[PDB]
């Protein structure tokens, strides 16, 4: 076949606007433009189109692109039958469509890629979503799922109210399970709600999904930390079965000297507070926040992306200081792309050996190590660079405190909980599933694993 | 939904105990152990130590000294209004054996802090001599209350207007002085307070344990903005206390760290009373 080499752009809000607020940075396709992308597309076949392989729950790309194709003159019913075959095998395209890193997944496995960009597919599966719940289409599906719903008198517990524990609770209402969400924040949505920032996940996205789940009949209970407020022996005793989506929620902070001094924060501390407590609209949010003239963010990751443009917004000065090379960095190409427009400044090849603080016990500058190529090693050669904020971004891990107190669960040593097969536990009758069960992954992963405990849940109380 | 305000009681001036219907809080709930507050959507959250619970009406009960923002805002509260979010019990219980004599220190709100700390140190057989900290005759409240859980109360008042004339310490320094047989002592008030405390026992050996009491934000080991230092190690003090060894806790850091935000917290103050001016 020939190909059209070239993407259609999605157009994004300018740089000089958009430092200047916490809003949406790339507003995505319309109608017209997605519908000229999608016939970019190949239509390879679903037995082999490497896209649908390259997608960790193997959405059937090609079939959703048909989709819009062959109603070019209906959007409604186009986006309707895309929206579709997207939910056979995803719950939450209008954010994997944003986050996921698809470089690594279904647009670097594209064919079109080879040669040119690959098919984009992230944003298509973004605009039928969005286009989706703009008009109500969402809606009408998934009241078509209600109607289907036979309820079978059994009671299941989810954990945690990420992506994870929101996809399972989702699914096993609709096989008629009577669902409790158990989460202990004072919102649910997880990273999704804390930790991604509204510059790329707008929060009415993850709303959404609770309200689906409020139509489905699934119950939240916020304030709610489970092993503290509930007993794990009480949910076992109230519940035929439990799902653990519990994430992987503690930073990970190396010992550098001088890492208490005022300024450093992790990114989760950094993050929450933006994000959930609204700290960049102080004072009309009551908490705060302070960034100084200079931010350094240490790490290469979403976080780390995340962390340095949050701060940029604050009106820092901000660099990213990397112990690697650039090629090595794990964030979203998209991301990284987006924190060099916006100004962010970077430093590969080095780590901090220690913080440097004034009398006052206020961060004053950064002792940095350099770096050569494999892990990197110190090449012996040291400089001190100042700064007034420091925001680590060197990943997170599970809390050991609620897992150690869950009697009979098996965790391996770095703190993820053992599952079988099926993605049950060690305790008959309890699943895990997202960061909980891989370490830091994905959102895709994390979904993805809530629908297969859902069925594995109903599998063993069928059975 | 929310967290409905049962009672109000002022307990001195600036001092606002609240009864909070959260059965499963009380349930749970262990002395030492604390809670999250949010009021309302705007709100931030803040952490209060669960100073008594009553499992037959379901409640527990926190008492708030104001302070600032967050917490003048809490004192106008009343009975049937709600507290948004209520998050807990939070923290390690505190470690209840049988070690002697216990003295119990309460400097200002820590008098409340410390009331079910003192009821199960005397429930475990110690011998509790509860020294309360108080700036001045006002300012005193729940004596009664600590006496019935202790054998012995030294009230204290900066001022002399009230009691024993001087700190916590004073009194704690004439015990020690006199020979009196301590074997622990445990100290909950401002971090200034319970650094001198620490200061005073470490020379004489007495095992002494504080509640720590920085910044909090989740309260459940996600962020490390409660993060202290500890025998040189860092701890989260939301998860891993927030009772520690007052001889190995970096005093100098955590007061450091707790005044970080000094400036914004003035600044939130500020306009939420010139947003009330006008009447
Ligand atoms: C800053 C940041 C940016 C990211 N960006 C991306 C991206 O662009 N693309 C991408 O694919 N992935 C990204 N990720 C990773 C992705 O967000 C996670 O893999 C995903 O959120 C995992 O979901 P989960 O539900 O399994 O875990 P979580 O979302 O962490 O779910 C845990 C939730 O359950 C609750 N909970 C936890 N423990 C308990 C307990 N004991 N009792 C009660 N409740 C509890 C908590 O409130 C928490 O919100 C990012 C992660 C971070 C931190
Ligand atoms: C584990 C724990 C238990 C506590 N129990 C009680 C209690 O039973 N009764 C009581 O009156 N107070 C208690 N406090 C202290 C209480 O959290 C603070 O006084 C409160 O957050 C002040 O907030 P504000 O907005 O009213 O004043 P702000 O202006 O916000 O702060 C005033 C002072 O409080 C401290 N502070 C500020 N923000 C926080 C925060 N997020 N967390 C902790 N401290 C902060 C600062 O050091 C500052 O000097 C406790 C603190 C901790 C950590
Ligand atoms: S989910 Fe992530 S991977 Fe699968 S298609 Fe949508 S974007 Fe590509
Ligand atoms: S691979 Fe690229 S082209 Fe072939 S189907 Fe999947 S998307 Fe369309
Ligand atoms: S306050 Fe977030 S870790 Fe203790
Ligand atoms: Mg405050």
């Amino acid at each position: 076949p020939r190909l059209i080499k070239d993407r259609v752009p999605t157009p994004e809000r300018s740089v000089g606007e958009r430092v200047r607020d916490f809003g949406e940075v790339n507003l995505g396709y319309s109608w017209e433009l997605a519908l000229r992308e999608a016939e970019r597309c190949l239509q390879c076949p679903v037995e082999y189109a490497p896209c649908i392989k390259g997608c960790p729950v193997h959405i059937n790309i090609p079939g959703f692109i048909k989709a819009l194709r062959e109603n070019r003159d209906n959007p409604s019913k186009a986006v309707r039958e895309a929206l579709r075959i997207i939910w056979r095998d995803n719950t939450l395209p209008a954010i994997t469509g944003r986050v996921c890193p698809q470089e690594e997944q279904c647009e670097g496995a594209c064919v079109v890629g080879k040669v040119g960009d690959p098919i984009n597919i992230g944003k298509l599966e973004r605009f039928v979503a969005d286009y989706a719940r703009e008009h109500g289409i969402d809606d009408e599906l998934l009241l078509e799922e209600i109607k289907g719903i036979k309820r079978n008198g059994k009671k299941v517990a989810i954990i945690g109210a990420g992506p994870a524990g929101l996809t399972c609770a989702a699914d096993l209402a609709k096989m008629g399970y009577e669902v409790t969400i158990y989460e202990a924040l004072h919102q649910p949505g997880g990273v999704l709600i804390y930790g991604i920032p509204e510059f790329r996940l707008p929060k009415e996205i993850v709303k959404k999904e609770l309200e689906n789940l409020r139509r489905l009949g699934v119950k939240i209970e916020t304030n709610v930390l489970v092993g503290k407020t509930i007993t794990f022996e009480e949910l076992r005793e109230e519940y035929d079965a439990i799902f653990i989506g519990t994430g992987a929620g503690t930073p990970r902070i190396y010992p550098w000297p001088g890492v208490n001094l005022n300024g450093i924060y992790s990114a989760n501390e950094f993050l929450t507070r933006i994000n959930l407590m609204k700290a960049y609209k102080f004072p009309e949010y009551d908490t705060p926040i302070k960034v100084g003239k200079r931010v350094a963010v240490i790490g290469g990751g979403n976080t780390a992306m995340d962390a340095a443009r949050s701060a940029l917004r604050l009106g820092a000065e901000v660099w990213i200081l990397y112990r690697r090379t650039r090629k090595e960095m794990t964030a979203r190409e998209e991301e990284i792309k987006h924190a060099e427009e916006e100004g962010v400044k970077f430093m590969f090849l080095v780590t901090p050996k220690r913080f440097i603080g004034d009398e006052n016990g206020n961060l004053k500058a950064i002792e940095l190590e350099k770096m050569k190529l494999r892990r990197p090693i110190p090449t012996g050669e040291t400089f001190i660079m100042e700064f007034d904020t420091a925001i680590i971004a060197i990943g997170q891990t599970p809390n050991k405190t609620f897992l150690e107190t869950v009697p009979g669960l098996k965790v391996d040593e770095w703190g993820r909980i053992v599952v079988d097969e099926n993605l049950m536990t060690s305790i008959p009758g309890v699943f895990a599933g997202g960061d909980a069960i891989r370490g830091e992954a994905t959102v895709i992963l994390a979904m993805g694993d809530g629908r297969k405990a859902a069925k594995a849940i109903h599998q063993y109380l069928s059975k | 939904m929310m967290f409905k305000i049962l009672r109000k009681e002022r307990l001195a001036p600036g001092i606002n105990l609240f009864e909070i219907e959260s059965p499963r809080i009380a349930k749970h709930a262990k002395p030492g152990q604390f809670v999250m507050i949010r009021l309302h959507e705007k709100g931030e959250r803040i952490p209060l130590t669960i100073a008594d619970v009553d499992i037959s009406k379901g409640s527990i009960t926190i008492v708030a000294q104001e302070v600032g923002k967050t917490t003048r805002e809490l004192g106008t509260y009343e009975a049937g209004d709600y507290i948004l979010d209520v998050l807990g019990p939070l923290g390690k219980p505190s470690h209840i054996d049988y070690f002697g004599t216990v003295v119990m220190i309460g400097g200002g709100v820590g008098v409340a802090e410390i009331y079910p700390v003192a009821k199960a140190m005397k429930e475990k057989g110690n011998y509790v001599i509860s020294i309360l900290g108080f700036r001045t005759k006002d300012l005193v409240f729940w004596e009664d209350k600590l006496r019935s859980v202790s054998d012995e109360v030294i009230v204290t008042t900066n001022d002399g207007s009230y009691g024993m004339k001087g700190f916590t310490t004073h009194a704690l320094q004439k015990l020690i002085e006199e020979g009196r047989k301590i074997d622990l002592v445990h100290a909950v008030g401002p971090a200034i307070m319970m650094k001198a405390v620490a200061e005073l026992t470490k020379p004489y050996g007495i095992k002494t344990v504080a509640s720590l009491n920085p910044i909090m934000v989740d309260g459940t080991g996600m962020c490390g903005a409660c993060r202290v230092t500890v025998g040189g190690e860092v701890k989260f003090a939301c998860v891993d206390g927030p009772e520690f060894d007052a001889h190995l806790v970096d005093w100098d850091q955590l007061m450091n760290r707790l005044a970080y935000y000094r400036d914004l917290e003035k600044i939130s103050l500020e306009k939420w009373e010139r947003e009330r001016r006008m009447v």
